[PDB]
């Protein structure tokens, strides 16, 4: 009969735990140390190109920071291959929603609805969870920056900074020291970096070994403008950390 | 509309105008109604343009896929079926028409079919509002075992029939010559006896001709 | 047909609405009411196909307050007019369509701006100063397009209204028995209770 | 009957792993080591045609397939894996792709959507992920030559160059060491055939080993003529004749 | 491992299907019955043990007949092969009401071969307890067949199945022998009778009564219709005495 | 399609995976509510194992189903989202519906048989949320607290806390709340909360976190200054003896 | 009860010298009664635009649906769509309509980014494909247009010539249509940028 | 955990022991069976087994007519056979149907195949315990031979057998094969590639075979058929006498 087979993933624990969130968030440990900071002017996206070599092709590859809408990109802690999924059906949820309303969406109503999607699999369907865990990266009319955070769990908070990955406690402690509520985007940059260089698992932190992003309104503006950073401009800001 | 297509001897060739209409209108003084559904199978249409390309792209993905699916070469009863096997259950409701041939390992094909799935086979076939006059000119001058050349040449004035004596035929001459040796070829404009004179004047406004209420730059990037 | 008449003054929004009623020979209602309020700064007024104008508009209405207490946030009418089309542009190919035609009047808080969006049941929409439908405008828009002014203030459309209003009254054969008179604005809504005598 | 396997088959680990997945990439690592090569003027991908017993015929397996005129793949792993999800790539890149956009998709995008099917093996219940790994190289107007290798993950990332299967390691060491950015294919050409050889074994020609290239556009190959915009496919598939013409070249 | 049998479509580590081969235990278990494709047609033999007097005599009848020239019998759990039976009886309407003739008996095996081995597909199907010996007369003579649970039926010049088939297998194996001619249905009738007699000395504990069915493309015309009264009455004296 | 039952009777008839959900409830962080004379406030504790986060943007562990009701719970964050969800919806469907707003009760009826439903549906597991639920019924001011459970079964409460440690804080409202005087003003019963509040919160104001249902959809949630203050009064009256 | 002639409107588009015109009329309607001056019938995306007579809420409602796809393909993309591309998307979401269709006369219209090539093209309203290399007309006054543009037409015009080719062709032609007037917008567009303007007409 | 042994998941190891075990249920049956492309032609030969009497022997094949022009063998459990052809004939006709014309050889394996790969990912599913042999004479290929296993793993053949001694076979023929240097019989007549084959068979399995023995199947252009015992048995007739 079928039951052998069942892992049955949705099952509580006898504490009210559910091992797959556990042990999906533990993979996410696993996971290559991503960082986000909400600045005053903007939203800052750093993540380690984890598990990255010579012949690896840096430019066109992006394992984890990856753009929902103009105003909303996220970075992925997890599978790259879940995100993807939930990445591109958010993306439809705001076309969607845009094409509904012929406006942005403000990033929670996203965030949530992938929110509730991880918890799709959590509550029902004997289905695994996705491995994934992710930085919520938006600007709004109404919050303006917002930076958010979802787990397997579908639970998910905002952040005036947070890390995500492997590192993370450590990077907390150094973000939740270094952090200052008005810090500018280029502050939190290096600070990330910072971060970034300490909390990096390898020797060194290197351009080819990250992707970077931003979230700002330019100076010429009123269109909060997203930016992924080119390996050499991540390769040139990470010299203007110093780091060099 | 005229199209039309030669089975020769060593193969089949098909050709139709490049006259594009809305109703009275010409739509596109020239236009393309011939489309390879594979290299080697190549088709025009009637009736809806846009059912006709539409279907045809379709079908030749199919093709193509189920000819890499076979990783064999496409063969023109494949697509015949599924146009038909398509067609005919939308109940001709898609009210596309097609002069469909090509060369396949197992050789040469010329077919026609309507919106229903009738599907006719022969040597010589027109379609079209002036595949009448072509059907005059292919059962005037048909003759079995046509050249190449004797296939060009006749089919070439058969549309020159539409496009002469038919309204919604003219402009310009489109032809695709499937051979079973080689390669097709498609031969765009084939024949352009239609081209327009110049205008006996220049019409080009000085500037300044034109009362602008007011001007913006449309921004295309971020 | 009835009568759904808004204005977008400068800084409010006027809607009127005629306030008769009639199935066949007889008119029902002349207190009707043939508008919805949306939100606090969202008013919808609505004309069409009996069951369906009531039917849709508070459909909608619940909608936008669904969204609006799940985000807890009070939409721009740019959202809800866009929101709304939509569902006529399904209707209008669902199976029995809506016929119903509507204004939105709304007030922008953002833009602390009064918003007036015209939509057909075909679900075409336009944001406009002053709009109708059916034969409403056919009158009307002569004197908009003669007297109306941006800036106009809320007292004065009202009058610009009553004209319009008494040529409706005058020119248009059926009796509507008044209209009721709501005011989008900065404050969001509130009817005008005293017109026919203003 | 009435599949009840509906439930996820494959389970975070108490480590938070996926089994399957690390057993499918067992399973990849035990597939025929098979190579790719990004090069300037494009993309190569090599593989050893494996021969379970002469009287069958080789030819008649094929590891590499072209996905798109522009785009083709090869594994590492189980032969029947790889052969349905070719269809499925050959299949969804017609519909949802040229079939709205009458075109071949740009080899990130098939590769992304390919990726999406075999993440959806390791997540819906009743099917497992597949035993193969993909190296994927397309040309696409834009984006330009490009290399891409798919796991049982569904996770798929860019290469300079890169090997799959056994000797992989082994290979991608010594790709490393031979790779440049400026070699040009048929050095690239003449490289994997170096690498493979390394991978080889048993006997090493073309009728032992399979290349591909994503090259120019083969107008020959386009089957027809008189389209000037469509000057044919830039994958082709290398013969015997001129694998072991190279291997001459060695 | 182990319990490979105790879900129905795994393989055994030698690659088997026990819960078959256990649906298997039952067939044997299942009424010793035979039957028999004499020259024109086939005869379907069964004994009916009779449990106790409350039974009625003749009521409760074995053998079932599919279309109207294909009957059927089975060894096993009779509630599986009835309604088997019926999908079968299903068949051939389906396939007359196509065919517009009355199904070969080839064809009719066919079909439900796949239908049992479809029960061996599945480790939640559970496979039949039952193995019907059937046939008829058809367009070409008639056939006997057989089908496991398996999936597995054949010609058969003899077919038996339940407890005694071995002492059947033996004595249609002689008259194979003894008639490599054929047989008439006549003796056909008889001889079943003879061995039914026969393949009861397993179960000889209790008694039983004897059903026999039959298909003659003669005396049926190709109809399949039971052995009755005198005629019945005749093969079990004949064998009656035989016993003896 | 996965239909496979989860909550099944134990040997001695429980199920388990309700009883679990229980856990993650009492693992959820401590959520409590009392009903003044006209009014219901209710505490939250900000689950204060991580900070520097944004509690602007991040939802608070109380929402508004409908603008004269609330709810508020304890379990997993995911959990409530879909439960908050369908009481939404269903408030406008009743309001659609019955051309009126739900009594607290009606959707408090309502969400639990949804708990009460996924226990003998099959294929999915309960809720690991319990809830407490606030507001004041159309045209009436009159307080109504409720608490629901995954195990889908509600109640009124004089007073009511949820989550961990609840049955501290709950034997501090025992005695500290009284049927026959309800903390009348919203203060006192805001008082009494945070009170209440500390007995589990250890010390923080921005940690907990207050909201108030009055008549009429008046419905406010107190900043940490007012919390404080209020912390501030609470512990000066202890520290006085 | 023509969906396509109860707006009325009208649109066109023409290649000039390495730069294309796009246009429309700016009023709307519902039959005789006019409705908004201030309606505009023609879209853009990244660098490809679009045009669209028929069926207004048809116009709208695809006029997001493009938009709503057109982000979707150019995030999936990384980079804006090329016309040709978005051509096979529009006949593609049109003929997907088959049954179902829209009353629109879309006209598609850019400059090919990588080739720096004009481009222009034009539709049914089921999607079949019109592909000229000098001008595409749609609305109620195509006829109209005709008559201006093959007759004013002439190869690669520069962009104001272009411009005021373009702007009498639709001008006089707006006039000698019940249901095209109030106004008129231009996109001047070139392989960088992009010129609006407007046309005083006749506002009857 | 243990389950993957019962169920279709990656081993460890990344190992389908169902499929594995499904590779026993092939030789269970104990036919070993050979598959040639003649020179024109393509010929399989059998072991024809009849343990009784009482059996039909006529009624037992594992040489399934796919087609007018595909024949099929099958190893492995009767019912997956009897399963299987059944499968694969929906395919031509309906490959027929939707393209026109026959099904070549390999599309059917090709198809087939995949159905065991679905099978193969597919847990609910069993896999079918049967390889499966495909040769037909296909217009454009001529003789082809291609064989599946459950595993959805195929491939052309020179030729091929199976059996328990399959591997004796294969190594009879490579050797040959070898010898000949060429893929396909250089004989013309499949009765001479039959008789070929047969004594091959004889050869590789060193055992006689009779009329009964042997079930034998004959694929030619447009057409594949099975032999009588008469057939087969004047096969036998004239290996005895070259032989």
């Amino acid at each position: 009969g079928s039951r052998r087979y069942d892992s049955r993933t949705t099952i509580f624990s006898p504490e009210g735990r559910l091992y797959q969130v556990e042990y999906a968030l533990e993979s996410i440990s696993h996971a290559g140390t991503a960082i986000g900071i909400m600045a005053s002017d903007g939203i800052v996206l750093a993540a380690e190109r984890k598990v990255t070599s010579t012949l690896l092709e840096q430019d066109t590859s992006t394992e984890k920071l990856y753009k929902l809408n103009d105003k909303i990109a996220v970075a992925v802690a997890g599978l790259t291959a879940d995100a993807e999924i939930l990445i591109n059906t958010a993306r439809i949820h705001a076309q969607n929603y845009l094409k509904t309303y012929n406006e942005d969406i403000p990033v929670e109503i996203l965030v949530r609805r992938l929110s509730d999607i991880k918890q799709g699999y959590t509550q029902h369907g004997g289905l695994r969870p996705f491995g994934v865990s992710f930085i919520y990266a938006g600007y709004d009319d109404r919050y303006g920056y917002q930076l958010y955070t979802s787990n397997p769990s579908g639970n998910y908070t905002g952040w005036k900074a947070i890390s995500v990955g492997a590192n993370t406690s450590a990077a907390q402690t150094l973000l939740q020291m270094d952090y200052k509520d008005d810090m500018k985007v280029d502050d939190a940059i290096e600070l990330a970096l910072k971060t970034l260089s300490k909390t990096t698992d390898s020797s060194a932190l290197t351009y080819d070994r990250l992707e970077f992003a931003t979230i700002r309104k330019g100076a010429n503006d009123g269109e909060v403008y997203q930016k992924i950073f080119k390996p050499q401009e991540i390769k040139d800001i990470l010299v203007k950390t110093g780091i060099t | 509309t005229t199209i039309v297509g030669v089975k020769f001897n060593n193969g089949v060739v098909i050709a139709a105008d490049t006259r594009s209409t809305q109703g009275p209108i010409v739509a596109d003084k020239n236009c393309a109604k011939l489309h390879r559904i594979s290299p080697k199978i190549w088709c025009a249409g009637a009736g809806t343009a846009a059912d006709t390309e539409a279907v045809t792209q379709l079908i030749g993905s199919n093709i193509e896929l189920h000819s890499l699916y076979t990783s064999r070469e496409p063969r023109v009863v494949s697509a015949l079926q599924m146009l038909k096997q398509h067609l005919f259950k939308y109940q001709g409701h898609i009210g596309a028409y097609l002069i469909v041939a090509g060369v396949d390992p197992t050789g040469s094909h010329l077919f026609s079919i309507h919106a229903h799935g009738s599907t006719d086979v022969g040597y010589y076939l027109s379609l079209g509002s002036g595949s009448l006059a072509a059907m005059a000119v292919l059962e005037s001058h048909w003759k079995q075992d046509l050249t190449k050349e004797e296939a060009i040449k006749l089919a070439s004035d058969a549309i020159q029939a539409g496009i002469w004596n038919d309204l919604g035929s003219g402009s310009n001459v489109d032809v695709c010559v499937m051979e079973i040796g080689k390669d097709a070829e498609y031969l765009r404009n084939y024949l352009t006896p239609n081209v327009r004179e110049e205008k006996q004047k220049s019409y080009k406004f000085p500037r300044g001709t034109t009362a602008v209420l007011k001007e913006s730059i449309v921004n295309i990037c971020d | 047909m009835d009568i759904i008449l808004g204005i977008r003054v400068q800084d409010s929004v006027i809607l009127a609405s005629s306030k008769a009623v009639t199935r066949g020979i007889s008119v029902l209602k002349d207190s009707d009411d043939k508008t919805r309020q949306l939100s606090p700064h969202t008013l919808m007024s609505f004309a069409g196909e009996a069951g369906d104008t009531v039917q849709f508009a508070e459909y909608i209405q619940a909608n936008i307050q669904l969204y609006s207490i799940r985000e807890d946030y009070e939409l721009s009418p740019q959202a809800v007019s866009s929101f709304v089309r939509q569902e006529l542009a399904k209707s209008i190919r669902s199976r029995r369509p809506y016929q119903v035609n509507v204004l939105i009047g709304g007030y922008d808080k953002k833009k602390n701006k009064p918003e007036l969006y015209q939509i057909d049941y075909l679900g075409t929409k336009v944001e406009l100063p002053y709009g109708a439908h059916g034969y409403s405008g056919f009158y009307t828009f002569s004197l908009l397009d003669h007297h109306y002014r941006p800036d106009m203030t809320t007292e004065e459309g009202l009058d610009l209204l009553k004209l319009c209003v008494q040529e409706l009254e005058k020119r248009m054969p059926m009796d509507f028995k008044g209209v009721i008179v709501k005011i989008v604005d900065k404050d969001g809504i509130r009817q005008v209770d005293d017109f026919q005598a203003q | 009957m009435t599949d009840r396997y509906s439930f996820s088959l494959t389970t975070f680990s108490p480590s938070g792993k996926l089994g399957q997945i690390d057993y499918a990439l067992t399973a990849v690592k035990q597939g025929v080591t098979s190579l790719g090569i990004k090069a300037t003027n494009g993309v190569v991908i090599a593989t050893e045609k494996k021969s379970s017993s002469p009287l069958a015929m080789s030819e008649t397996l094929s590891k590499v397939s072209l996905l798109t005129p522009d785009i083709g793949a090869v594994y590492s792993g189980m032969g029947p894996d790889y052969r349905v999800l070719v269809d499925k790539s050959r299949k969804v890149a017609h519909t949802s792709y040229k079939r709205i956009y009458g075109e071949y998709p740009p080899t990130k995008l098939l590769v992304s959507e390919v990726a999406k099917i075999m993440q959806e093996a390791t997540q819906s219940g009743g099917v497992r992920p597949f035993g193969v790994s993909l190296l994927i190289a397309g040309h696409d107007e834009f984006n330009g030559f490009s290399l891409y290798q798919v796991d049982p993950s569904g996770s798929y990332f860019p290469w300079k160059a890169t090997a799959i299967g056994k000797g992989s390691v082994a290979a991608k060491t010594f790709l490393e060491k031979r790779w440049n950015d400026e070699l040009e294919l048929e050095d690239a050409i003449h490289i994997a055939l170096l690498t493979l050889k390394e991978s080889v074994e048993g006997e090493f020609n073309g009728d032992t080993i399979e290349l591909a290239i994503i090259g120019d556009e083969n107008p020959d190959l386009l089957g027809y003529t008189g389209i000037p915009t469509d000057k044919g496919p830039r994958f082709r598939k290398l013969t015997s004749q001129e694998i072991n013409d190279r291997l001459e070249a060695l | 491992g182990t319990g490979y049998d105790l879900s129905n479509s795994v393989f055994s580590p030698d690659g088997r299907n026990f819960q078959v081969e256990y649906a298997v235990k039952a067939v044997e278990n299942g009424t010793t019955s035979i039957g028999i494709k004499c020259n024109d047609g086939v005869v379907f033999a069964v004994e009916k043990l009779i449990t106790s007097k409350l039974l009625v005599p003749q009521k409760n009848v074995k053998i079932q007949v599919v279309d109207r020239h294909i009957g059927c019998v089975y060894s096993g759990l009779i509630p599986d092969g009835r309604h088997l039976v019926n999908r079968g009886r299903e068949e051939a309407a389906s396939f007359k009401k196509l065919y517009k003739t009355p199904i070969p008996i080839p064809a009719f095996a066919d079909r439900l071969g796949q239908y049992v081995q479809a029960h061996t597909l599945y480790n939640s199907v559970r496979p039949f307890g039952v193995s019907t010996i059937f046939g008829g007369v058809d367009k070409n003579g008639a056939h006997l067949y057989m089908l496991e649970p398996s999936g597995s039926y054949w010609g058969y010049k003899g077919a038996a199945t339940g407890k005694g088939r071995q002492s059947a297998k033996a004595e249609l194996e002689k008259l194979v022998d003894h008639h490599p001619e054929g047989l008439s249905a006549r003796e056909a009738v008889k001889q079943a009778a003879k061995i039914i007699y026969l393949a009861h000395e397993d179960n000889k504990e209790k008694d039983f009564e004897l059903e026999i069915s039959w298909c003659s493309l003669s005396e049926t015309n190709g109809l399949h219709k039971f052995v009755k009264g005198d005629l019945l009455q005749e093969a079990i004296d004949f064998a009656q005495k035989e016993i003896n | 399609g996965y239909d496979r039952a989860l909550s099944i009777f134990s040997p001695d008839g429980h199920i388990f995976q309700v009883e679990y959900a229980l856990e993650a409830v009492k693992r959820g962080t401590c959520a409590v509510g009392v009903k003044g004379k006209n009014c219901v406030v209710l505490g939250c504790e900000r689950r204060s194992t991580l900070k520097l986060q944004d509690t602007r943007i991040t939802p608070s562990k109380v929402s508004k189903i409908d603008s004269h009701v609330v709810l508020s719970f304890s379990g997993l964050n995911a959990d409530s989202r879909i439960l908050i969800e369908k009481a939404r919806v269903e408030a406008q469907s009743h309001r659609l519906t019955l051309e009126d707003p739900v009594t607290v009760e009606y959707l408090t009826r309502y969400v639990a048989g949804v708990q009460q439903r996924y226990t003998q549906s099959g294929g999915v597991r309960p809720f690991g949320v319990s809830t407490l639920i606030a507001g004041f019924d159309p045209r009436d001011d009159e307080p109504k607290l409720y608490q629901t459970e995954p195990s889908g079964i509600y109640s009124s409460w004089s007073a009511q806390t949820i989550g961990r440690n609840s049955k501290t804080v709950r034997e501090f409202l025992e005695k500290n709340y009284d049927r026959k005087e309800p903390p009348a003003t919203v203060e006192e019963c805001v008082k009494l909360t945070v009170r209440s509040l500390l007995e589990v919160v250890q010390t923080g104001a921005k940690n907990i976190e207050i909201t108030v249902v009055k008549p009429d959809s008046d419905i406010v949630a107190l900043s940490s200054e007012e919390i404080n203050q209020y912390v501030t009064q609470i512990e000066q009256e202890k520290q006085e003896q | 009860s023509d969906p396509s002639s109860i707006n009325g409107g009208i649109v066109v588009a023409m290649t000039g010298k390495d730069c294309v015109a796009i246009a429309c009329d700016l009023r709307l309607g519902s039959q005789s009664l006019g409705v908004s001056n201030k309606f505009e019938k023609i879209f853009h995306y990244g660098h490809v635009f679009l045009g669209i007579t028929g069926l207004a809420t048809d116009v709208t409602t695809l006029n997001e649906m493009f938009r709503y796809k057109t982000n979707l393909y150019k995030l999936k993309e990384e980079r804006a769509i090329e016309p040709e591309t978005f051509t096979q998307l529009v006949s593609s979401s049109l003929y997907e309509r088959r049954f179902g269709p829209y009353f629109v006369g879309p006209v598609v219209a850019g400059i090919n980014s990588k080739s720096g090539k004009p481009f222009i093209a034009g539709f049914d309203l089921i999607g079949c494909i019109d592909e000229a290399k000098d001008f595409i007309v749609s609305g109620t006054a195509s006829d109209q247009l005709f008559g201006m543009c093959e007759s004013l037409y002439e190869p690669n015009l520069e962009p104001e010539d272009l411009f005021e080719t373009i702007s009498q062709a639709l001008l006089n032609a707006a006039d000698r249509d019940a249901l095209s007037g109030w106004g008129a917008v231009v996109y001047i567009i070139k392989k960088d940028e992009v010129v609006k303007r407007y046309l005083k007409m006749r506002q009857d | 955990a243990g389950y993957d042994r019962h169920i279709t998941i990656f081993s460890p190891e990344g190992r389908l022991y169902q499929v594995e075990y499904a590779f026993k249920a092939t030789n269970q049956t104990n036919i070993n069976s050979l598959a040639v492309r003649g020179k024109d032609c393509t010929v399989v030969i059998s072991q024809k087994k009849v343990p009784d009497k009482l059996l039909d022997p006529t009624t037992v094949s594992y040489i399934f007519c796919i087609s007018r022009t595909i024949g099929m063998v099958v190893n492995g459990p009767i019912p997956d056979a009897r399963n299987a052809a059944l499968r694969a004939k929906a395919e031509a006709a309906e490959f027929r149907y939707k393209y026109g014309y026959d099904m070549p050889c390999d599309v059917l394996a090709k198809r087939m195949a995949n159905l065991s790969q679905i099978y193969t990912q597919r847990a609910y599913m069993r896999p079918l315990g049967v390889i499966l042999t495909f040769v037909s004479v296909d217009e454009e290929l001529g003789p082809s031979i291609y064989k599946t296993d459950p595993a959805g793993y195929y491939v052309g053949y020179k030729a091929t057998a199976t059996g328990p001694k399959q591997q004796e076979i294969t190594t009879n023929l490579e050797n040959h094969f070898k010898k000949s240097k060429i893929d396909h019989i250089n004989e013309e007549s499949w009765e001479k590639v039959v008789e070929f084959a047969i004594t091959h068979m004889i050869d590789a399995l060193g055992t006689e075979f009779s009329k009964n023995d042997l079930e034998v199947g004959v694929a030619t252009k447009d057409k594949f058929f099975t032999l009588s015992a008469e057939n087969i048995e004047e096969r036998l007739v004239a290996i005895a006498e070259q032989d």
